[PDB]
């Protein structure tokens, strides 16, 4: 099914691979080659964390063996097995996962690439998209490949990943302190603020006070000039959010990949080369 | 598919005699590794 | 008994709160979603000669007016358009096949060529004087200080030739910036529409890239019915046309890559 | 199913096409997943030792 | 190779603009603007002018108030060396009244100058809040912003004020540091069993990544649909245009279903205001309610069980 | 019932083919999904040894 | 539903036969199963 | 007339030269894929020993 | 009374083609929602091991 | 709303007794459940 | 939908033939899956 | 076994320096990737030194 | 029943439609806020073994 203005856009071509291959639509999502890749590697993978609940971690009669959507959880192998490839049911499983999420992951953005070019817009979202790829690469290849060992990878799981978080964290004492933490989570809250800036604006103008016309390019700058004197401007604030969302993964991913790697020892400890300036 | 009926033919002719030989040569792995290594 | 622990305490009821609030945001932002695109089209609502409209769930919003300001008109969403013929034809007969472009790519206004009818008036300034207008009609307007002037630079397409020079430069009165590029074309002296986000600059050699269309497409740029301002149905009819060149502009972009 | 002659029918309602290459990726993952959730269980193949151990043909 | 709409590559100025023109009662505007040849590379150059009624004046006296007795209170700490100061800044901080004082007035000496800081600055913050609104009525516009400040001053609110109050002690408002309130942030988790069984605390964490996911992509979105003046988001709003079309298109084909211009907006600012309220939330219950989110979701069967591999045994038991 | 039916008319109201795919789709689906079900229960067939055990018929 | 109200006939006719058909392998691999393993 | 000699005519519904790209794609990954899952068993190649200890070839 | 005066024309109200499809998914899920929800409680019926325990205590 | 008022006392007369059949199984599926397993 | 009514009668044959073939290797592979190593 | 080869066709139908990057990306990317797989492994040289492991040239 | 006379006037100002819609939801969220309120005091009625416990109509 298409949007009533749709028809006149779904043209043929533009894939990178596949050609006239799967060069179709199903529904409003678009194949393409990377669709049907996308389709196996997710498909295969949802399939496996399936078969990982349904399993256990001391096989499917033991107690912690679990379908609580909460509980359910696939960790790595442990140190042991550095970068080998480990057994199957000893976080071998978790590896296969891994390698069909980031496999559809890459996918995914390639499609929207298809996409971009099917449409003739630019290719701002699967590039940003590749920030969260990257983000989730370090989070399973970069950061434990520099550990010798896929097992400092995150389990696959809604809170058991949560938990990996939290004893990864506290394994730096106080990670609050970790200078690219700071940096990332307050390019997070910048986010959320232009977010509900530009929300604010935009639907306080296309919809004023009954008894108004739909309001104006001025005065979208005249009312964050009134407040705060400045209006970065419609365009811009467009291409702000951009930057704080992409620079929020950014500096996630890199407060995250110095936690071990480049710095072993407890984050506070890392502001010393302040306190030791000779200034003071 | 821009194909003709016989340009079906000998597509089709060379992609089944390089397949065979792929499952050939494919053939030929599996012996090396199931004589040095029989895993059944 | 001053201890029958209680199962259900404030965090629990309060989650269940929030979650029933959330179905309902969740509902109200997919009915917002249908004020534009909407029934779809499937060959259910064409095979059925219309009594199937497609609209899925939630369901369609009652209209909403925006009010435009001055003498504008009244907007409505959702509303009735009528429909549109594809200037294509289906590249299989099958469902959710795409089309191929009737005749010469870049002039099918199909594809990344396409592009709706928005209104053959001007946006406009607060006062009411046509927003975008060329610094020749807005006097005031000037270059920033140290950014090499536009004006004069030579266009060039997507395979090298020149295309035609920047006879002038189209700014917002609105929000003060360089809005469209103009160009004499070389190959006809006529004046065309150049989008900014088309444009890539050479500073150092005051030159004007454009890798969307070739030289000579330049000389197929939808055309203004006057040269003082621009209507909405012009400003996509503009654009639109160099989209298209990002997949038909040559013979390759068309993809595959293998 | 459509096990009555009239079965021939269903390809003016399902498109050959599409639903080739959906019999295509499914197989193909199905295969796959079947495997793997074998090779995890005692039915396991490869595992075994079979027919000699192997890691006693080198290690220790 | 094509411009990505990152860096205005070319401007152009024309006299300031002092805006649409406000009805009686709101004041005159002040200041006369200037130019940032920089800001202009990646935005609107114009710098103001500001707006300052009793409101605005108001606030911006409250707030340095409030400014002036977090700083010298932590210049007093290091002595009044300056350098000290500089030194361990990010240190330094502002402690709340001691317990032992619940919600009494404090001396000056042991907190007193936190609950007067804390005192201004709400009010300050609050009266920042009235100004946006003014400031968005003389324009005939609608309390969009104003709802989500209203939203994110809830927070605020919870933070400092409500749940201290409710749980009898100022110690439990947030200090005035860097550091320090990074520790109370800790410190808080710690205290209340791990917050991150707390589920509010969960939505509230969706909520913040969803914020960075919805304006990362719409941002994407509307700069890819540039190209069609898809940043004028308001005729494209009034008058659909092919880069609203594309724009909605895009996600369509990818994700299999859309917005619209207008809607998108909707979206964000639904979930940005959704941190904060669920955060608060979050903050409501700590301690009122629950005082060991991992107990509470343990409660509540959510806590996963894993081979209990290392142990040790309770020495408050032998 | 003995009662194959009543009418038939159910195709003048619902397209054949939607009908047709969600069914395909979604008894997949709900096949691996009892599969699953079972093999994580007492009920599991793989785990059990059947007919005698392997992982212990060869050496170990 | 842009079809017939004879091809309404014929869909459900081929259809019905076709749904028995998979309730038929159905009850066999169940009543099979309730052999080899009853669950209840 | 029986089948397999209309079975060229394939390439009718499907265009060969992706059909083949598409092929080889899943050859390279179905091939990594085994390569890593003989690697997860006993089988394995590797961290075997052979024909000497590796490892224990540099601590002696 | 209840006795319902005019149950017809509740298809000139609400659409039947929608109505169907609304009772079609909703008694699906309630079913699965339903399934588990006694699958999580003592009226479980699968893990009772019936009627021989099938682990380590099943022909094996 | 697009049909006609024989055609919603036609779809009404099919719709009740489907509906019917469907809440017959039920009964018997709860029948037999409440037989082979008692619950109150 | 692409297919005639005597186009659907093409694609069938040849689509029920060899979706046939490949249950017969699979049916195959089965028997000979289950003499090595008995599963049931 | 049949008779058409003439297999340098193979360039009509596939662009030439594509598939040239192709395989030059594939190739160096094998090649750390089975790098890695080795070194991670058994037949590991790094972690050994000849004729003796250095950093035990050194007990001090 | 205003009680006397033109505050029907009231509706001549704020519309009929938005004040019943108003009062509906504030009601509807009221009741149940007031519910749960109940829920955690003395007259609670459901977790208070009123009359007869039912987790004591077993074990559990
Ligand atoms: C202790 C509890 C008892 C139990 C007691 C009961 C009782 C009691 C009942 C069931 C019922 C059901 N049980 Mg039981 N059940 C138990 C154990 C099991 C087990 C198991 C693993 O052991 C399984 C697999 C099941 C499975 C089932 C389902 C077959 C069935 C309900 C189907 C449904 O929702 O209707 C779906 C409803 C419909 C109207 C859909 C009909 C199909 C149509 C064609 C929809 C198909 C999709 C459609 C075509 C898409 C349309 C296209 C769109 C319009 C676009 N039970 C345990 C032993 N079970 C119910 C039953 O028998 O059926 C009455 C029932 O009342
Ligand atoms: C526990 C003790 C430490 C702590 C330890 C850590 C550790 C350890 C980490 C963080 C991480 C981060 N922390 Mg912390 N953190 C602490 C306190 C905080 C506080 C606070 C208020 O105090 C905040 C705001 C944060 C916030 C942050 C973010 C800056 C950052 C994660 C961003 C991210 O993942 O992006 C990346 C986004 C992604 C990876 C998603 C990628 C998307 C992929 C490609 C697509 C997924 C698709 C998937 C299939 C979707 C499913 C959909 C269904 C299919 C339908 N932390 C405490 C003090 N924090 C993480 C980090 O540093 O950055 C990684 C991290 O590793
Ligand atoms: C102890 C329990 C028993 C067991 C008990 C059961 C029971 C009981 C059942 C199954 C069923 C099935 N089991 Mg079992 N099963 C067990 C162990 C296994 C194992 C294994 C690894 O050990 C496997 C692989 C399977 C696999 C299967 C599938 C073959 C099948 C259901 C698939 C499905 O949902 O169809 C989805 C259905 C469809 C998609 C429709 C059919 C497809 C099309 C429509 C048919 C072609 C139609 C025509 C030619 C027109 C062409 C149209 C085009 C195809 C589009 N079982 C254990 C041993 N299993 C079910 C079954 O047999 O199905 C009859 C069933 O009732
Ligand atoms: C550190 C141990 C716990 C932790 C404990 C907490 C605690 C405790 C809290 C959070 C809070 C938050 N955490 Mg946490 N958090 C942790 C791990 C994480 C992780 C991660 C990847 O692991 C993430 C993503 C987060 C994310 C989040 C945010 C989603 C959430 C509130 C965001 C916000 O902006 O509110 C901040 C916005 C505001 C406060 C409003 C700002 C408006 C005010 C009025 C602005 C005034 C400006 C001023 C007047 C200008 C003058 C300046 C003067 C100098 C003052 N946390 C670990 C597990 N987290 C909150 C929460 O969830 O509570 C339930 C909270 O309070
Ligand atoms: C019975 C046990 C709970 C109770 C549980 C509920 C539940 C459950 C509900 C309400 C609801 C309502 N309750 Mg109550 N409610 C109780 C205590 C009170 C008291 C009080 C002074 O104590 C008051 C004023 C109310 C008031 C009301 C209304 C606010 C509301 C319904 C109508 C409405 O909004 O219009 C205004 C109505 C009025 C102004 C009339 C006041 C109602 C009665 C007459 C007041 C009873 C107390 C009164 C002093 C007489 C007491 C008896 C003498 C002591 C002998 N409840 C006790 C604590 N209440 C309903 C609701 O909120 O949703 C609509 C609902 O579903
Ligand atoms: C980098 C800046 C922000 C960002 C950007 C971003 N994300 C994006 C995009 C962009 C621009 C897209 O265009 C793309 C999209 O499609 O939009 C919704 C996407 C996307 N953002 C999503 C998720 C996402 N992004 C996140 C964050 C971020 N993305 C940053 C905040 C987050 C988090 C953790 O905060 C999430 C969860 C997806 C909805 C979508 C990409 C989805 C996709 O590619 O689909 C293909 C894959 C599948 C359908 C699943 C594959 C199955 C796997 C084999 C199993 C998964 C295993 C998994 C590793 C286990 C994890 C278990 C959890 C319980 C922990
Ligand atoms: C969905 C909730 C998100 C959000 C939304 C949000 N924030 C907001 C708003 C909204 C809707 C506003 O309306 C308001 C705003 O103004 O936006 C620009 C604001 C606000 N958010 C801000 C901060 C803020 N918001 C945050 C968070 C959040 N806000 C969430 C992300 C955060 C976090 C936690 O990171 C911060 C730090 C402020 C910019 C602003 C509130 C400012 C305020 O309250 O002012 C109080 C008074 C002062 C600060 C005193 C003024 C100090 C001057 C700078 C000195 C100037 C001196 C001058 C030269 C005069 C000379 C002095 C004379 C005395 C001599
Ligand atoms: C409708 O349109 C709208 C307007 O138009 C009229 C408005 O004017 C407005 C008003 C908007 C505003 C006033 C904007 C307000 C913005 C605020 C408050 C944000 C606060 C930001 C700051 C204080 C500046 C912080 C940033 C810096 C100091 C730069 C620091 C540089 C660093 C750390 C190094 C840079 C390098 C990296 C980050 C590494 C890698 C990063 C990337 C790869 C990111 C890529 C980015 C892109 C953009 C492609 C709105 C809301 C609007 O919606
Ligand atoms: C073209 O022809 C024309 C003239 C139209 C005529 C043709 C007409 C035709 C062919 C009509 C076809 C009619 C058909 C096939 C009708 C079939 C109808 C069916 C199957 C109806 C089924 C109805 C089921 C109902 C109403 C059940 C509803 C159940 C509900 C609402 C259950 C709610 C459950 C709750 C609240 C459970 C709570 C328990 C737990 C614990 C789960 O709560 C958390
Ligand atoms: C030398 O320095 C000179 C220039 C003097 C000035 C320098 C000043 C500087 C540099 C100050 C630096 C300040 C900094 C960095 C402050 C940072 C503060 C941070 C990070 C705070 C973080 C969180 C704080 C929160 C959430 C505070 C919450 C407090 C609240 C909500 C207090 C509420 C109190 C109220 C409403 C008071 C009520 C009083 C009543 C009326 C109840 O009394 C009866
Ligand atoms: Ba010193
Ligand atoms: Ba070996
Ligand atoms: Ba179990
Ligand atoms: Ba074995
Ligand atoms: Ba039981
Ligand atoms: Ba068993
Ligand atoms: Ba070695
Ligand atoms: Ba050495
Ligand atoms: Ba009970
Ligand atoms: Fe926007």
């Amino acid at each position: 099914a298409m949007l009533s203005f749709e028809k006149k856009y779904r043209v043929r071509g533009g894939t990178l691979i596949g050609g006239d291959l799967f060069d179709f639509w199903v529904g409003p999502f678009y194949v393409g080659f990377f669709g049907v890749v996308g389709f196996c590697f997710t498909l295969l993978g949802v399939l496996l964390i399936v078969w990982g609940a349904t399993i256990g971690p001391t096989g499917p009669t033991s107690d912690l063996q679990t379908y609580n959507l909460w509980r359910i959880s696939i960790a790595p192998p442990d140190l042991s097995y550095g970068l080998r490839m480990a057994p199957l049911t000893e976080g071998g499983l978790w590896q296969i996962i891994t390698i069909c999420a980031a496999g559809a992951f890459i996918s995914w953005a390639l499609r929207e690439v298809e996409i971009c070019r099917k449409l003739g817009i630019g290719f701002h979202v699967p590039f940003a998209f590749s920030f969260a790829i990257g983000a989730y690469l370090v989070l399973v290849f970069v950061r434990p490949l520099l550990m010798g060992a896929w097992g400092h990878g995150f389990p696959y799981g809604i809170l058991s990943h949560l938990d990996w978080v939290s004893n990864v964290g506290y394994q730096f004492l106080h990670f609050h302190y970790n200078p690219a933490h700071m940096l990332a989570i307050s390019f997070f809250f910048t986010n959320c603020l232009a977010l509900s800036m530009h929300g604010s604006l935009i639907l306080s103008v296309t919809n004023p006070q009954k008894g108004e016309p739909v309001k104006t390019s001025e005065h979208e700058n005249t009312f964050f000039r009134d407040i705060v004197g400045y209006s970065i401007g419609a365009l811009a604030i467009h291409r702000l959010g951009l930057f704080l969302a992409l620079s929020a993964a950014f500096w996630s991913a890199v407060c995250i990949l110095i936690s071990g790697p480049f710095w072993t020892r407890g984050w506070p400890e890392w502001w010393n080369w302040w306190l030791e300036l000779p200034l003071w | 598919t821009g194909l003709t009926d016989d340009e079906a033919k000998e597509f089709h002719a060379i992609f089944m005699q390089s397949m065979y030989a792929w499952f050939g040569l494919v053939v030929i792995a599996h012996l090396l590794a199931w004589l040095y290594r029989p895993w059944l | 008994s001053a201890g029958i622990t209680h199962y259900i305490d404030a965090a629990q009821i309060t989650i269940w709160a929030f979650w029933l609030f959330f179905f309902g945001l969740i509902i109200y932002l997919r009915r917002e979603d249908k004020r534009e695109g909407y029934p779809l089209d499937s060959d259910r609502t064409e095979r059925s000669g219309g009594r199937v409209k497609v609209v899925g769930f939630p369901d369609l919003p009652d209209p909403k007016t925006f009010v435009l300001p001055h003498n504008g008109g009244t907007v409505v969403a959702p509303r009735v358009e009528a429909p549109v013929a594809v200037n294509a034809t289906p590249f299989s007969p099958a469902p959710g096949s795409p089309l191929v472009p009737n005749g010469d790519p870049m002039l099918s206004g199909f594809g990344p060529a396409a592009s709706p009818d928005r209104p053959k008036h001007c946006d406009l300034t607060f006062e009411g004087l046509p927003k975008i207008v060329p610094m020749r009609v807005a006097k005031e307007f000037s270059i920033a200080e140290g950014d090499p002037d536009p004006r004069g630079m030579t266009v060039v397409g997507l395979d090298g030739e020149v295309a035609g020079t920047v006879s002038d430069v189209w700014v917002d009165r609105s929000e003060p910036q360089i809005r469209y590029l103009e160009v004499e074309v070389a190959a006809n002296k006529k004046k065309v529409l150049l989008p900014i986000g088309f444009s890539r600059f050479d500073k150092k050699a005051r030159k004007v890239k454009v890798d969307a269309i070739k030289a000579a497409h330049f000389a197929n740029v939808p055309t203004l019915s006057n040269p003082d301002q621009v209507t909405l149905y012009e400003e996509d009819k503009v654009c639109a046309y160099y989209a298209g060149g990002k997949l038909y502009a040559t013979a390759e972009r068309a993809g595959p890559l293998l | 199913f459509t096990m009555n002659a009239n079965l021939y029918k269903i390809w003016l309602i399902l498109d050959p096409r599409r639903v080739l290459v959906s019999i295509v990726a499914f197989q193909i993952v199905l295969g796959l997943l079947i495997h793997m959730i074998v090779l995890s269980t005692d039915l396991n193949w490869l595992d075994d030792n079979i027919p000699v151990s192997y890691q006693a043909l080198g290690k220790k | 190779p094509e411009y990505q709409n990152i860096f205005t590559a070319v401007q152009v100025r024309a006299p300031a603009y002092p805006g649409v023109p406000l009805p009686k009662g709101n004041l005159p505007r002040i200041g006369r603007p200037i130019f940032s040849y920089w800001l202009g590379k990646i935005g609107d150059a114009q710098i103001g002018p500001i707006y300052l009624g009793l409101t605005g004046t108001l606030s911006i006296f409250f707030g340095l108030v409030a400014i002036s007795i977090i700083g010298f209170n932590m210049l007093a700490s290091v002595h009044w060396d300056v350098f000290q100061f500089l030194k361990h800044f990010f240190w330094l901080g502002l402690e709340p009244p001691p317990p032992q004082y619940g919600l009494r007035i404090p001396p000056l000496s042991e907190g007193g100058w936190w609950l007067m800081a804390g005192l201004f600055l709400t009010l300050s913050i609050l009266l920042w809040w009235v100004r946006t609104y003014k400031r968005a009525e003389a324009l005939g516009m609608s309390q969009h912003l104003s709802w989500a400040f209203a939203a994110a001053i809830f927070f605020y609110l919870v933070l400092g004020f409500i749940r201290p109050v409710m749980m009898g002690s100022w110690a439990k408002a947030v200090p005035f540091g860097i550091f320090p309130h990074l520790d109370w942030t800790a410190a808080f988790s710690i205290r209340y069993g791990n917050l991150y069984y707390n589920p509010f605390h969960m939505l509230s964490i969706a909520f913040l990544y969803g914020s960075a996911l919805l304006f990362a992509m719409h941002g994407a979105t509307i700069l890819s649909v540039s190209r069609f003046g898809g940043d004028r988001e308001i005729d494209q709003i009034t008058h659909r245009g092919t880069a609203a079309e594309r724009a909605a298109l895009f996600w369509r084909w990818t994700m299999g279903f859309n917005v619209t211009m207008e809607s998108i907006h909707r979206w964000a600012w639904w979930c940005a205001v959704l941190t904060v309220i669920t955060a608060g939330i979050g903050i409501l219950l700590s301690g009122t309610v629950v005082d060991n989110w991992y107990l509470w979701a343990v409660k509540h069967g959510m806590a996963p069980a894993y081979p209990e591999v290392v142990t040790a045994v309770n020495p408050y038991e032998t």
